[PDB]
């Protein structure tokens, strides 16, 4: 109300309004799934198109090898930090002779959103990240939020209706973190899973978008005639 | 740009069929004065590398602190800091070999010579040289300073190409690494008696022994050399 | 006051939004991709009759293979042109190799959102980049403000946009041949324009691979309007 | 390297020799030493193979940028001189470069000499390179302004010739370019070799060397 | 540093500050360009609150940018004098690095651009200024006129007035100015400039200002006595 | 955060006006008037001291009238806090240009000069104009005597004659119509006492109250003297020319 | 005084086939008289069917293949995962050597490859960024020991068809894969003999359409 | 963090008046007087030391302050404001000058670079005007015995005799009956303390006085002999002992 005109203040109750502001900007934004098992980690993410002539928007970012995000939100802010985590992911790598463990991932994505709701002139991101990832620990799934928390989960989903894929996985936990050494079902499980969020409209060709990492499995992401097989 | 002042002289070891050796004497000179007799220029990092230092002593405590830091900082937000993330010996060479080049690059080196030995996480042997050119090579036998041209030479004897690692034992391998060691006491002018060794094994661990000396030393015929050609008496 | 980069309630960018209406202001431009080529037609909307219409360059050259079309506060585009000129050439200069449409329109996109308290505003212009490379063909882009871009078979922006828009819902289709899309944009401008579409009050443009971008001549256009009202009148 | 380049009625013809030295070795002989700006405009390469190459490929990048902010291409006068001001800043540094700027502009043919001293000059005759001095003796001696296309290209020819023959740091083959107002025409390449002998007999020059 | 973002959108779409500075534009005294068929004149109005004034240093209003370009101005003064000497910089810079002077669309599009600079960067505000940029190319015997405003937006004109009462003078020559044929001579654009100040000026008398450009260079301020004389031609037809 | 205490001092009003430029103009308005007149032959400079004191040591006192060098001085009207920080950076100018060029800066630069300052402060810094309002008197070889005035818009115009400060309308208009162009100075002198002697709102027009400078090629042959006139010879011109 | 550069020897061999190319180089690391490594491998593959080897001193070469690995990675991120063509990464290369104009890799460099066409493309590299694509070059140590054999043997020079004496060339037949692996080891074998910092093995890397492959040969310990 | 507010804080409102000096002058009426009176072979600085406490040593606030040898200066306003204005006059005294010409600084240009600090305070960013006035006094070859005051908005005037502060406007009338150009230095004195007597209330001695002068050299309170053009400073502190004196003849 009178504590919402910029990020440096807190509300009486305690809140920091812009940065709950920043958080419905995901909520309007078009559904993602990311679900993982003991050997393979996968993202499903229903892409959006302006209209009939329009392209479907890309929602799956590639940040390593072994790492990639899927966005909900405000798209030119995840392309801000998927940048930054490929930077990241690489100083490992030159510097270390070191693949980037998925939860230091996290841990550099939460810094560096919580700087942005502390300081003046500045705003939050307005984006949710999930990211998956095959480290030395076997397979990870992250979400990320902009005010700076970062989750690890077996399962989850963000974006608009996200709530019905949630539900699905919070049923399917037992059964899915169990599909080991076979990439097909874990991804029809994820194709199943967002399929809980759809009204009116249907998994297309160049509507669905894809996106899978494991133990043999570089980070690589399936559209168009790819994903036609899961439809 | 600089000039060493206290000085460690060389640093040598060898890979063997289920691990390394690395040794390196307790000496610290100071040009020609033998200064300072209880340096330790091995120093390990966790339980599965050994990082040997040859050149400016100044430099090499740097360097201990800079590894130092590199544990406490590994460990902060990691679960799994003694385990799956652990540091490996390809991690801190890496690291070593990228603060070696920047500083050369920078026309402000660490005048050292650097050998980093140790065990991976799948078993394989880990050996690998940088210096203050940034200069990275991997050999089975590395030897640093005056151990390249006389502690190569036999340790290559033993371990002369990659198919030779599975056929030696770490009792052969110790073996040579001692034998070494005596060598260079009688030739290099700026080493000393007593010395340091470390074996990484795959199965047994790290073994670091200290307070090592050289012995069965032939100096008997000495008595019999007289003069410089003529002389008799 | 308030913050240039706050959020809405909604969760929106409020100078993203507000920028948006300045550009539903602007006068219009369509832009339709076939497979024989990319056509980039525009309304030159001149304030007075004195006013030397051949002056108004709202169709721009990014490079041999790339072009433009702008609507909204036009002032803004001169440093995203510039920008998207300068990032064409330097990768020619890197890779010695023509440069993706989508790269070009991802890196003007990337300035957009460079404004708080960098620039004190978003740009207040939206563009329709086209062009051709040999992964992906013939592209047409929508490049927005907010540092989006959509790809599109056919696109119009600016004042008489969704009007525009529905017509070329219904009218494109994959097997158009490139005088159809020349003169498809010609009616569809003709439609939506408040006065009478002639050669000096429009323009159009094309990219093709054997050609390259080509901004056409008053004479040419004539020829295509003339065309146009008979085939209308044909039936 | 030789290098040549001289303007005429019918433009200007520009012509290289195509050795790369690395002391008394001969690393190539096979180097591109004439630099396609764009279309109109030739740029030639003498001293550092890598500071020729580099500012001259900056240079064609900045002259592009020019066509497509002004819509019209740039002139030789304001291309040598971009390039002039360019190497400027790094004076004293170590630079090594002797090029000509070849190109016909509203002005008609134009050519310009540059170097990394600072020079920049206008002018209908240049020749640069360890070799040009052998080079001059024949251009001075049989250069007109009235000069057919053919006996241009071959001037050009036969002094790129002259200087492989005796400067040991040029040779091998020559490359022979003619500007027009309709743009640069490429007339190939042509090793010393093969030519030296064919000119010796045609010509009856080198009357000292036996063959 | 102040880094204030004073130029900002609005709920509806407009940057008020570069709207402002429109209005004082509109408030400047009144200024007019028209080209002929082998010159352009800029006629310029001097608002006669102001007497006592000494005419011989006061600033004028139509400034050379170099020796083939000018420009004149409506709006804020001290604002126009920024913008003058940055276009004259720029001029000398041209003529240094690419050995040729400034065309009047080079000039005018760094102007625009200059301006349009001060719409979008922190802690300055828009340029209270429109101008009339006008001349001849290096070798080229085609006139050229533009003008340019606070936005940045800029184009080329056949004739245009900008300032206060501009509307109506534009309306003016809307009607009296044809392209078909434009004033074929000096005197021709000159006296259709003089007419065209009159619809607004009040007298005739030291509130017009004349400045003939023609080819190569060719740059000249008329006199009192010289306009005096159009004056007096035009009032005496219009006798009738 | 800092932007909800910005008063800021560079926008346009609605009107297309600046809003600090016009408080600044009003702040000056109630200022002492200042005046000038230029003749064939000098300038005159004319100033009011605001309400003084009988304790005021005068003699050592200046308010209005400075030396910015030997061909040219300045009235002022408004801060005078303000003008001396603008005064100085003149005086520092006009050396630069002498020891550049090695020669005497001509007038209309250096009012230029500082009329570009104040016209900064309007466009760009977040900081408030200066407060003031100048007469510059001068004279080089090429335009000969001069006269302009600038304000905190950093606009700036030639005069024959001119006021500024409190009562220039009425100023104005009385040197309007007793001015002519083959006037001299011993004639603009009188016009310009006469002229606050009729403006000033205190009762009387006294020696104490005014400040008075005069720039003469009255000097020994081609060449020009600057005279700030002392309390004793401001009293000796007022009885001269029959005021008091 | 600091001297920051170094020689590690070693010579390093590109050919160019018909529809592959090859890339070799000696498996030695050295300094002034010692052998730091008889097996250092120089030659690397880059990515996008690439090949690179920087000899001279091997920090400086170290450092500048790893730059353009990761040159090639943000390629692909930023382009779409375009293939990189070997023209454009030479043109690259260029610009990475030439951004320390003033303080040199102190390295020669050669890349090998495909062209857009399918024909096999060699690239050669002077310290600074000058290069330029050939059929043949080495480059290295024994550089100079090796080149004019393959003038001779890969390009036919001063080699005319018997009977005509001088008249007619040797024509420019291509050589098969099989025939310039052979030209490789008789050059290394011929160079491990007469220069000193040549020996102990030579690894080879073939491009072809359907990849790339490796080849080891022992040469000389001594 | 960064200093944010580069903007101005004091600014013109729509009546012309800049509301930040008005309002530091107003802090400035509500100050205790001071005043300053200048005499034929002399000036004289006085003010009350209005003690906040009793606990309180007195003697360790000085009021009235030296800039430099020949300088001195008294206020009335804020006490912090003054106390950093004399810390930086008095370095300004040193670098724009003495450490260029080799001698300390006539009152007049002093003053000029103290008036430029309070001036730049009123128009600089983030930045309020000093709330004080100053009255300087002072001597130097040239122009000799001279009196001047400094407002909040950098004007500075010089003064045959004035006051400023609380009961300014009734001691400034009473000035104006005492004072003429004949006076010396110990009937400008004199009449200090009887102008003075007049806005105290409590206790008025030695104690509660802080008054000093500009006068003859004082080589006694120099520090040192054997330089003859060295004669030591003509700004002189008077003693509580030398106030009561003179409070006997009153
Ligand atoms: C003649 C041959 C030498 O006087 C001529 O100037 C050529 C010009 C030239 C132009 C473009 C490309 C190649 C050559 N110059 C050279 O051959 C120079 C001479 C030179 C040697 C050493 C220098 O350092 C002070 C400066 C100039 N040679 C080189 O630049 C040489 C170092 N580089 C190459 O030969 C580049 N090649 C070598 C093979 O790998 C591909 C690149
Ligand atoms: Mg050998």
């Amino acid at each position: 109300n009178n504590y919402d005109g910029d990020t440096v203040t807190f509300s009486p109750t305690g809140r920091l309004f812009q940065v709950e502001y920043a958080l419905e900007a995901i909520k309007q934004g078009s559904v993602t799934v990311g679900l993982r098992s003991n050997t393979h980690a996968v993202l499903v993410a229903l892409k959006r198109n302006a209209d009939e002539l329009s392209s479907y928007q890309k929602k799956i970012i590639k940040c390593d090898e072994h790492m990639g995000l899927s966005l909900a939100g405000l798209a030119p802010d995840a392309r801000v930090l998927s940048n930054y985590l490929r930077q990241q992911c690489n100083y490992s790598s030159l510097v270390f002779n070191r693949k980037l463990a998925v939860e230091r991932a996290g841990h550099l994505l939460c810094d560096k959103a919580q700087k942005n709701t502390q300081s003046y002139g500045g705003r939050p991101y307005g984006v949710g990240l999930l990211i998956i990832g095959y480290d030395k620990s076997g397979a990870h799934l992250l979400e990320f939020q902009p005010s700076g928390n970062v989750t690890e989960l077996y399962g989850t989903a963000i974006g608009a209706r996200s709530q019905g894929a949630k539900t699905y996985l919070e049923r399917t936990l037992d059964t899915f973190i169990k599909i080991d050494g076979n990439p097909d079902e874990l991804i029809k499980a994820g194709v199943e899973a967002i399929s809980q969020s759809l009204r009116d409209e249907s998994l297309t060709v160049d509507n669905l978008s894809i996106a899978i990492v494991g133990k043999d499995t570089p980070f690589t992401i399936y559209d168009g005639e790819a994903v036609a097989k899961y439809i | 740009t600089q000039q060493p002042i206290v000085t460690g002289t060389s640093v040598i070891s060898m890979k063997y069929d289920n691990g390394v050796i690395i040794a390196a004497d307790n000496l610290g000179s100071y040009g020609s004065l033998l200064r300072f007799n209880g340096v330790e220029r091995l120093i390990p990092v966790g339980d599965n590398t050994v990082v040997g230092i040859s050149g400016d002593i100044s430099d090499m405590q740097h360097i201990e602190r800079l590894l130092k830091d590199l544990v406490t900082e590994n460990a902060y937000d990691n679960p799994l800091a003694d385990a799956e993330e652990a540091l490996e010996p390809s991690y801190i060479f890496e690291y070593l070999a990228t603060v070696m080049y920047q500083r050369r690059s920078k026309m402000n080196p660490l005048w050292n010579a650097i050998i980093v030995a140790g065990v991976q996480s799948n078993g394989d042997q880990f050996l690998r040289y940088v210096n203050l050119l940034g200069v990275t090579y991997s050999s089975p036998t590395l030897a640093t300073g005056f151990g390249a041209h006389m502690a190569n030479p036999l340790l290559r004897k033993v371990v002369d190409r990659e198919s030779d690692i599975p056929k030696t034992t770490v009792q052969v391998a110790e073996e040579a690494i001692v034998n070494a060691m005596r060598v260079l006491y009688y030739r290099d002018a700026r080493s000393s008696r007593n010395f340091s060794l470390a074996i990484i094994d795959k199965n047994t661990g790290l073994t670091f022994k200290k307070n090592l000396q050289v012995e069965n030393m032939k100096w008997d015929f000495a008595k019999d050399i007289k003069g410089y050609g003529t002389q008799k008496i | 006051d308030r913050g240039v980069s706050t959020f809405s309630p909604e969760g929106r960018l409020f100078q993203v939004e507000y920028s948006l209406e300045a550009i539903k202001l602007g006068s219009t431009a369509i832009g339709i991709a076939t497979k024989e080529g990319v056509v980039l037609g525009v309304e030159k909307r001149a304030t007075s009759p004195l006013l030397e219409s051949d002056s108004i360059e709202k169709i721009v050259e990014i490079d041999r293979h790339i072009g433009c079309a702008m609507s909204g506060l036009t002032a803004d585009a001169r440093s995203m042109i510039e920008h998207a000129r300068t990032a064409a050439v330097t990768h020619n200069l890197y890779y010695d190799e023509d440069i993706n449409v989508e790269s070009l329109t991802q890196s003007v996109c990337d300035l957009a959102l460079r404004f708080g308290e960098l620039m004190s505003r978003p740009f207040g212009v939206a563009l329709l980049i086209a062009g051709h490379d040999a992964d992906d063909g013939y592209q047409l882009f929508h490049a927005e403000p907010s540092g989006t871009f959509y790809r599109y078979n056919a696109k119009a922006i600016g004042s008489g946009s969704e009007g525009a828009q529905a017509e070329l819902l219904n009218e494109w289709h994959s097997s158009l041949t490139l005088k159809e899309a020349e003169l498809l944009v010609l009616k569809i401008l003709k439609q939506v324009m408040e006065e009478k579409l002639d050669e000096n009050n429009a323009q159009l443009s094309c990219i093709t691979k054997q050609d390259g971008f080509k901004i056409y001549d008053n004479e040419k256009t004539a020829e295509l309007i003339k065309e146009l009202k008979e085939k209308e009148a044909a039936e | 390297t030789t290098t040549l380049a001289f303007k005429f009625r019918h433009g200007v013809i520009v012509a290289a020799d195509s050795r790369a030295t690395a002391g008394a070795y001969i690393a190539s002989q096979t180097v591109k030493k004439v630099i396609e700006i764009n279309p109109y405009l030739l740029g030639t390469m003498a001293g550092g193979a890598a500071d020729c190459s580099f500012w001259e490929r900056l240079l064609a990048r900045q002259c592009r940028i020019y066509e497509l902010r002004n819509k019209e291409r740039i002139s030789v006068a304001a291309a040598s001189k971009l390039l002039a001001n360019m190497v400027y800043q790094y004076k004293g540094m170590g630079l090594s470069m002797g090029t000509m700027i070849c190109g016909w502009d509203k002005r008609g043919p134009g050519l310009y000499y540059v170097d990394s001293e600072g020079n920049r000059i206008s002018g209908a005759t240049f020749s640069v390179g360890s070799g040009s001095v052998y080079a001059y003796g024949v251009l001075d001696s049989n250069y007109k302004w009235d000069l057919s296309v053919e006996d241009a290209l071959y001037l050009g020819k036969r002094s790129i010739l002259a200087a492989a023959h005796r400067d040991a740091y040029s040779g091998g083959s020559v490359n022979l370019y003619h500007v027009t107002e309709d743009g640069w025409i490429y007339h190939g390449n042509h090793d010393v070799g093969e030519l030296f002998w064919k000119v010796k007999e045609e010509e009856g020059s080198f009357n000292n060397v036996i063959g | 540093g102040y880094d204030r973002a004073l130029s900002i959108f609005s709920p509806d779409g407009h940057i008020f500050q570069v709207e402002y500075a429109l209005e004082a534009v509109k408030r400047g005294t009144c200024a007019v360009g028209v080209k002929g068929k082998n010159c352009v004149v800029l006629g310029c109005e001097r608002r006669s609150t102001l007497k006592l004034q000494d005419t011989r240093i006061t600033p004028s209003k139509v400034s050379k940018i170099d020796s083939h370009v000018v420009l004149s101005f409506s709006g804020l003064n001290a604002d126009s004098r920024i913008l003058i000497e940055k276009a004259r910089v720029e001029a000398q810079s041209h003529r240094l690095t690419l050995e040729d002077p400034v065309t009047v669309e080079y000039l005018t599009r760094y102007v625009a651009g200059v301006q349009q600079r001060y719409t979008q960067s922190g802690g300055v505000r828009p340029f209270g200024v429109s101008t009339l940029i006008a001349g001849f190319d290096p070798r080229d015997d085609e006139p050229k006129l533009y003008q340019t405003e606070p936005s940045g937006i800029y184009s080329s004109w056949s004739a245009q007035t900008i300032g206060r009462n501009s509307k109506t003078v534009r309306e003016f020559l809307e009607k009296n100015y044809d392209r078909k044929e434009p004033p074929a001579t000096v005197e021709e654009c000159v006296k259709l400039t003089v007419r065209s100040l009159l619809e607004v000026v009040q007298t005739g008398a030291k509130n017009i200002e004349i400045t003939v450009v023609k080819p190569d260079s060719d740059i000249v301020a008329l006199s009192s006595e010289e306009i005096n004389q159009y004056v007096t031609q035009i009032e005496q037809e219009k006798q009738e | 955060g800092s932007r909800r205490y910005d008063s800021r001092t560079t926008i346009f009003s609605p009107e297309g006006r600046l809003y600090q430029v016009e408080y600044a103009l009003e702040s000056i308005s109630h200022a002492g008037t200042a005046i000038g007149i230029m003749a064939s032959d000098g300038i005159v400079l004319a100033a009011e001291r605001k309400v003084t004191s009988t304790l005021l040591e005068q003699d050592t006192s200046t308010e209005k009238l400075y030396k910015l060098n030997d061909k040219i001085a300045v009235a002022v009207a408004g801060l005078t806090a303000d003008a001396e920080i603008l005064i100085n950076t003149a005086r520092i100018h006009a050396q630069n240009y002498l020891k550049t060029y090695n020669e005497d800066i001509p007038v209309e630069i250096l009012v230029r000069r500082l009329s570009d300052i104040k016209q900064g402060y309007t466009q760009h810094g977040g900081l408030r104009p200066f407060g003031v309002s100048f007469i510059y008197a001068g004279y080089d070889d090429r335009y000969g005597y001069q006269l302009y005035t600038s304000n905190p818009s950093g606009n700036y115009t030639g005069w024959k004659a001119i006021s500024v400060g409190a009562n220039t309308s009425a100023a104005q208009t009385l040197l309007q119509m007793d001015y002519k162009d083959d006037m001299k100075v011993d004639d603009a002198i009188e016009l310009a006492l006469k002229t606050l002697s009729k403006t000033t709102d205190s009762s009387a027009l006294t020696y104490d109250r005014l400040e008075f400078a005069t720039i003469r090629k009255g000097a020994n042959d081609g060449e020009v003297y600057q005279k700030i006139f002392k309390p004793q010879e401001i009293k000796d011109i007022l009885v001269k020319t029959g005021i008091t | 005084q600091f001297n920051p550069y170094g020689d590690n020897g070693g010579t390093i061999l590109g050919i160019a086939g018909e529809d592959f190319a090859v890339l070799a180089g000696d498996t030695r690391n050295i300094t002034d008289y010692s052998i730091n490594s008889r097996y250092e491998p120089k030659v690397f593959d880059c990515g996008d069917n690439i090949v690179m080897s920087a000899n001279g001193f091997a920090a400086d070469g170290d450092a500048l293949v790893k730059r353009f690995k990761n040159s090639v990675k943000w390629y692909h991120f930023d382009h779409n995962d375009k293939k990189l063509s070997i023209n454009s990464a030479a043109r690259n290369i260029q610009h990475l050597l030439y951004s320390r104009r003033f303080f040199p890799y102190y390295v020669y460099n050669i890349i090998a490859g495909l062209d857009e066409d399918g024909k096999g493309a060699v690239y050669s590299f002077d310290p600074v960024g000058s290069y330029q694509r050939e059929q043949c070059r080495a480059g290295g140590a024994a550089a100079s020991l090796i080149m004019p054999f393959l003038d001779n043997q890969v390009n036919f020079k001063n080699q005319y068809e018997p009977g005509t004496n001088g008249k007619v060339k040797k024509p420019l037949k291509y050589l098969s894969v099989e025939e310039v692996i052979k030209l490789v080891r008789d050059s290394f074998t011929s160079a491990t003999e007469r220069h000193i910092q040549v020996g102990d093995g030579l690894e080879i890397l073939i491009v072809t359409k359907d990849g790339v492959r490796k080849e080891f040969y022992e040469l000389k310990r001594d | 963090m960064t200093d944010r507010y580069s903007f101005s804080l004091t600014t013109f409102s729509p009546s012309g008046k800049l509301g930040q000096i008005d309002y530091a002058l107003t802090a400035v009426k509500q100050g205790v007087t001071s005043l300053g009176i200048k005499a034929t072979n002399g000036v004289v600085i006085a003010t009350e030391k209005k003690s906040s406490s009793p606990l309180a040593m007195s003697e360790t606030l000085s009021k009235v302050s030296l800039l430099t040898p020949d300088i001195g200066a008294v206020y009335s306003g804020m006490g912090p404001d003054y106390r950093v204005l004399v810390d930086k006059s008095r370095k300004v005294a040193h670098t724009s000058y003495k450490r260029i010409y080799g001698e300390y600084p006539p009152t007049k240009l002093l003053v000029s670079e103290v008036a430029k600090i309070m001036q730049e305070a009123t128009q600089s960013g983030g930045v309020r005007p000093f709330g004080v006035s100053l009255l300087i006094a002072g001597h130097d070859e040239f122009n000799g015995f001279s009196l001047y005051q400094v407002d909040p908005s950098g004007s500075y005037f010089p003064w045959k005799a004035t006051a400023i502060g609380k009961g300014s406007v009734a001691a400034k009338t009473f000035l104006e009956k005492r004072w003429n150009d004949e006076l010396e230095l110990e009937d400008a004195i004199h009449i200090a303390l009887l102008t003075l007597k007049e806005s105290v209330e409590g206790e008025f001695n030695g104690d509660t006085i802080e008054l000093a002068i500009i006068g003859d050299e004082n080589p006694d309170l120099l520090g040192y002999t054997g330089i003859p053009t060295d004669k030591g400073p003509r700004f002189r502190k008077l003693t509580s002992q030398e106030i009561n004196d003179r409070l006997e003849a009153l």
